[PDB]
């Protein structure tokens, strides 16, 4: 009733239950108002930590021949696994295994050149996204005949292209600049 | 003779050198892609390490070149093996193979490194003179009361 | 960061003395 | 009571209420905008910041590079180093790092991205690579024009590159010789 | 009241609404933050970062003709969504 | 000389989705806080009786 030992213990409870259940609301409209998807696979080595989502590359490309081919222990795991997976992860063309993917539910992932990749994210129906960096570094070339006198001056163009910034915006211009699939994903909730 | 320079990680002193000689004197990946190239295109290679320590350039005044492609151009050295960048000024005066390493400028930032170590999480919205003064008018209001 | 708040809810504060001032005109 | 103790309690009541209104409410500002700041937006978010200094090395190819391109990004930038004070600039690369090291991340350095992942993956450990490569470069080997030995060494290098061999020693000198290691602390546990 | 069992129930009866309310709160929190979040767009780059509101010109006009002649970067964007577009966004009367 | 860099990369449909979990909404407040709110539920109880 009237005892003050009580009354103290009874006021520090709910100063402590008070912070409590505020901190509680606060952190929830702090997660409530953030929206950030959990990313499946983050890095290149994380898809061989699942057994759950298969991944595949085309049947016959450079990046299943890359595969075969390497002994890094990831890459060497992650081949011995699509050789080893039932049903078959290859798929014959490309629009096959980007199909795949969109009909899976998130449930396979496709193992395609970043070119590829990229310009396939900025198409419709924008449902592709490129994740992690790239597993190894190659490149496109100008071809011209063997001892060619047009070999020179067509590398030098290559170079100083290169250089002035010409094919960086050209890139930018043809994949991003004329992408169908807008900019960004929403990270400002509407509604 | 294969022309180098030292740059960590690509060319290294293995720190025991003073008890070496000729190419167990050098490691690093440089060392080793030289290793591998001399093995699949057929030749005995001796390291050496560049004068002066810096990379291909070429002065206005002088018009000459310095540094590892000086040694390959005025023919001091028969190859480069080394993280050259490949630019245009440097395929008008040598000949560059297909790149073996693709890089490009990135940005560096400090990182977080972060494990928070705030004893009192309850403090730090409300100010403390704040919640001094609410303890004055706790005690301001319970004179009234007795 | 912010999260620093003086001014304004030392005005709420204050206006609750003024209400104990009250409470006196009230009591006598 | 006597209907004076009401309204202190009432008016008390009131003032307590409005005080752990205010807690909760300020408190959740501190953690949404604790939730709602990314590491890297973007190379050009850099730029568009007047508080984070950025730099590139004194004499080098960084540099002319940012002068010679045109894209505004570049440019902007560019034209924000030369008249930023204090200086961004550094003598050596180790320079730019130690700037940002003892920045408590108010200072960023542009650097080659294999330097980049090395110093990440050399002590003390501080330096963290963010974002994309902001252009497209490559390391050769070089040879003398018109020497036996070009032709050779080019295809050395490109079936050297198909085999893995190249891809493994890289691999080898940033991850398995020297090594943060951690595993890259479980990709800092999501 | 003293009973074990109408004091259980008020402990979880109040653990509970209190739980409610808190949630509340809390998504009346995030409305407001990202109602106050929110800014119209106002720019004309702005329009091609957004794929649900669909934009168009007259169909011959120098509005038309000016998007596609030019080679600015948003323009070409906005002109590259606009000719590509279903249903027709072009209109033949302002 | 290559006039574009290029790699392996990893493609993955976008999940558009979310999925209600019953302990999801429990989630913000740690497991941790909420044992040591029984231990003083308890614990307080205790000091009480």
């Amino acid at each position: 009733p009237r005892s003050l030992s009580a009354r103290i213990v009874a006021g520090v409870w709910w100063f402590f239950t008070l912070i409590i259940i505020s901190s509680y609301t606060a952190n929830l409209a702090a997660f409530l108002t953030v929206e950030r998807m959990v990313s499946p696979i983050e890095s290149a080595e994380d898809l061989s930590k699942q057994t759950e989502i298969a991944y595949g590359t085309l049947d016959s490309g450079s990046t299943k021949e890359f595969f075969r081919r390497s002994k890094i222990a990831v890459f060497d795991k992650m081949w011995t696994y699509m050789r080893s997976a039932e049903p078959s992860v290859f798929v014959r063309t490309t629009a096959e295994g980007v199909a795949r993917v969109r009909k899976s539910k998130g449930k396979y992932a496709y193992l395609l050149e970043s070119t590829m990749n990229e310009y396939i994210e900025q198409r419709k129906p924008c449902d592709t996204m490129k994740v992690g960096g790239n597993l190894d570094s190659k490149g496109y070339g100008i071809a011209t005949p063997k001892g060619s006198s047009l070999g020179t001056p067509v590398n030098l163009a290559v170079l100083k292209l290169s250089e002035q910034g010409v094919l960086d915006k050209l890139k930018n211009k043809w994949w991003y600049d004329k992408g169908e699939c807008g900019a960004k994903d929403s990270g400002s909730k509407e509604k | 003779v294969v022309t180098t320079i030292l740059e960590s990680p690509y060319v290294m002193m293995k720190k025991n050198h003073e008890m070496l000689e000729g190419n167990e004197r050098y490691e690093g990946y440089c060392v080793d892609l030289a290793a591998e190239i001399a093995k699949h295109c057929g030749f005995k290679y001796k390291l050496t390490i560049v004068g002066d320590g810096k990379y291909g350039a070429r002065d206005a005044d002088t018009k000459i070149w310095n540094g590892m492609v000086g040694e390959l151009v005025y023919g001091k050295a028969d190859i480069a093996i080394a993280p050259l960048t490949i630019t245009l000024v440097r395929e008008e005066v040598i000949d560059f193979s297909k790149p073996f390493m693709s890089l490009g400028i990135s940005i560096m930032i400090k990182k977080p490194q972060k494990s928070k170590p705030g004893v009192f999480s309850f403090l730090d919205p409300l100010a403390y003179e704040i919640w001094m003064a609410i303890v004055f008018a706790y005690i301001g209001v319970s004179v009234v009361l007795f | 960061t912010s999260a620093l708040s003086l001014s304004n809810v030392a005005g709420v504060f204050y206006i609750l003395v003024g209400g104990l001032g009250l409470a006196m005109l009230v009591a006598l």
